[PDB]
DNA sequence: TGCCGAGGCCGCTCAATTGGTCGTAGACAGCTCTAGCACCGCTTAAACGCACGTACGGATTCCGTACGTGCGTTTAAGCGGTGCTAGAGCTGTCTACGACCAATTGAGCGGCCTCGGCACCGGGA
DNA sequence: TCCCGGTGCCGAGGCCGCTCAATTGGTCGTAGACAGCTCTAGCACCGCTTAAACGCACGTACGGAATCCGTACGTGCGTTTAAGCGGTGCTAGAGCTGTCTACGACCAATTGAGCGGCCTCGGCA
């Protein structure tokens, strides 16, 4: 149960824009180390929605959990960008 | 039609609500939520992934390898401070 | 105008409690830039738990959190 | 005398509790970064926690100023200086200003 | 009669085991673990009474103010790599 | 929800064995002060205990889950001294 | 002797990768020392997330669930 | 050399005698006979101590320089363990 | 130069998806009234700035030795080998235990009162 | 400056009574303990094959000690400032209750993307 496929997949479309003198495919130890950075920054980003909802004392992570636990976890310039290109993600899927 | 099609994430849609909700990290979790935790992860990844080969372009291996991801998440301050106590296996020091 | 709220004398104070016996003139803008960024980061994780609760008084609660964000914890305040 | 009154300075303000900081300046400085650095607006400060915040910045100053003049007396001298600051800021792993 | 007197132990077993079902740490709580959990709570606070009193009778003040608290957190070497990121209101500084 | 009296409690009952013998009471700040670190060391062991379950895969938080977890926020001598008096007063309450 | 087994060597190793040029012969047992006391702390957390485990062997997830105990998260292991 | 090490990644205390010591250590202090140690948990927990060593050793450069010297000195090494959290021996 | 691992195909399968109900978590609206903000003068202590001079940082030399470097010799780390099995891990039964419940009730909270410790103060030593 | 006798303030501490959370017994269901089986991986001795450690010689470059000068930093004083108070006046909004409803859990059915298994060929030793 890893993220390894996934993980290629946002690199080959990383890469559909990065350098293509060839896909610059992820070497099989590198690929244990963006999986398990993966799960800590999931299990990081649910931690802090636990936290966020006993905080406001709901039973459910909404999408309000999820986004205060992203500007928690991953501050900063990139928090900002990640969390924008998130919400476009996240309004796609809704329009559909 | 997936969702993970649906959203234009590549991230496992499904995956990540059911680690949501086996993980107890909430009684319930709006449907609508790990879609948004999905595209947090897979911008992160993205990330990260940029952030090596801007730092390693130089180089031209054409692969990552751990040390790749070691310079990138050590070297700008952003990723720095995510990953400030993180110690990637194999990964040698940032250059 | 904002740090000169943190005056000489208070960095003087601060330090002497710390312990050290006599304090350069660089050390007071160091300590002054360097208690921003501190209050920085802290205020970004507690304004994020304040406008995560929707609200826009920042409580204590919120300050407390913030700081257990960053490993330091406080006792004595919730 | 040019040290007579620094041990009377450290003696009586390690025996105290207070806050070193003047409430005030410090709140002001809280309320200033909110609006000017992090540009949110209209954020009103409950009491306690511009205590609380004054409470642990001023202690997380007085344990980088202790960092410090163990830096200092590392290097064999008595005056804390920038140096001896921006060690104790780089080894204990605190938060680097940004420039 | 009551889970807290019949152990033996001060601190309540009943508000011990309504604070873990309620926060969610599990979905079940073994009717063994609230009151194993009061029992280390408990001594926890006694030995943290017992260091500041024992750093306290040369100060000899009656009472315990956070400052004594900080002392005993501070001094003892257990305790202090329990409590290396505590701050502590009114605390003072650990001579 | 404070664990006010209860640390009354036990500072009276630690004052028998003393040779202070004081009733020493404790300052309203320092109250508040012993009750956050009561309330800051139950979410660190219940945590672990929380962790602990999801380790071993099991959806109830038994007295290992705790005794564990207590021995990894509290280590040492004073950890193995609160553990075996924990265990004093789980037997005792067990065989009543 | 165990821990002697860190050959002096080794550490200079460990060092130069640190970005040391010329290290004190005392560097190398106070080196020696403090790994022992790293190795003390995160043994202690990964015998008792093993103990846990009802089980006799110390699994790479063990190691690492010890070190996010006491801070530094581990990559690559599971 | 600082440079063939600073760049590879390959380990740097030796596996077996690190294999010995963190042996060592669970069956002597900690006094937990018969315990066997996973490869991976030996693997992992040498890269953990091996890179903690070297953050160990980068602070201790800085706390070199810092004291206007070329030669780290136990000293610099009791201030780059007490300035960081890091473990103090025993 | 060949060798094996990143990447691609293959077929099962298990996990993702969807459709519908029910109930329930929660978003919202409305009300309360706490308390944060603002503000002003006054007190006054705290900050500021400047004069002064001591003492500390640092700049310099210089000697001792504690370092690195460079040999040869010794060693034990590594690896491949097999062999040996404790014991991890997966399953399948069941029962000892926890959730859930209503009803019982008494520990615990706030409200109110008090008096002995202590911040203060002034004295004395 | 210490060391202590009065003084007035206030927070520890005690008593009450209302309340809500703790406790008890009974059903009922199921989580986990426990055993039984399967074989992975750890472990252990062994013997080569090195490559790393080691021990010593050497000598040089560096730590540290010792001195010297300049200036920067502490101390003190008079002047200026604004922190703090506290007291009032204003309202935003935190928060608590109740409502209503959109949404997620759950089940039943469906379906296809993802897993390992297997292969291959070009990047690399």
């Amino acid at each position: 149960e890893t993220y390894a496929t996934y993980i290629y997949k946002v690199l080959r479309s990383e890469n559909i824009r990065s350098e293509a003198d060839t896909d610059l495919g992820i070497s099989n130890k590198g690929m244990e180390v963006m999986n398990s950075l993966v799960n800590d920054l999931f299990e990081r980003i649910a931690s802090e929605a636990s936290n966020l909802a006993k905080i406001s004392k709901r039973n459910t992570i909404g999408k309000k959990d999820i986004e205060s636990a992203a500007k928690l976890v991953i501050p900063g310039e990139i928090g900002r960008l990640i969390r924008d290109e998130a919400d476009k993600a996240l309004s796609k899927f809704t329009s559909s | 039609k997936s969702r993970s099609a649906r959203a234009g994430i590549s991230f496992p849609i499904g995956r990540i609500h059911r680690h949501l909700r086996e993980g107890r990290y909430a009684e319930r979790i709006s449907s609508d939520a790990p879609v948004y935790l999905a595209a947090v992860l897979e911008n992160v990844v993205a990330e990260v992934f940029r952030e090596a080969c801007n730092h390693r372009d130089k180089k031209s291996q054409k692969r990552i390898v751990p040390n790749h991801i070691l310079t990138a998440l050590r070297k700008d301050k952003e990723l720095a401070t995510i990953f400030a106590n993180v110690t990637i296996r194999e990964g040698g020091v940032a250059r | 105008d904002t740090l000169g709220g943190i005056t000489k004398p208070a960095i003087r104070r601060l330090a002497r409690r710390g312990g050290v016996k006599r304090i350069s003139s660089t050390i007071y803008q160091q300590t002054r830039e360097v208690l921003k960024a501190f209050l920085e980061v802290v205020l970004r994780d507690s304004l994020t738990y304040t406008e995560h609760g929707q609200r826009k008084t920042v409580t204590s609660q919120d300050v407390v959190y913030a700081l257990k964000r960053q490993g330091r914890t406080l006792y004595g305040f919730g | 005398k040019q040290g007579m009154v620094a041990v009377k300075e450290i003696k009586k303000y390690q025996k105290s509790t207070d806050l070193l900081i003047r409430k005030l300046p410090f709140s002001k400085l809280v309320r200033d970064i909110v609006t000017s650095g992090l540009s949110k607006s209209d954020i009103r400060f409950q009491g306690a926690a511009v205590e609380a915040l004054q409470e642990s910045a001023e202690n997380y100053i007085i344990s980088l100023f202790v960092d410090t003049q163990l830096c200092a007396e590392h290097a064999k001298r008595v005056t804390i200086m920038k140096p001896d600051m921006e060690l104790a800021t780089r080894i204990g792993k605190r938060i680097e200003p940004e420039y």
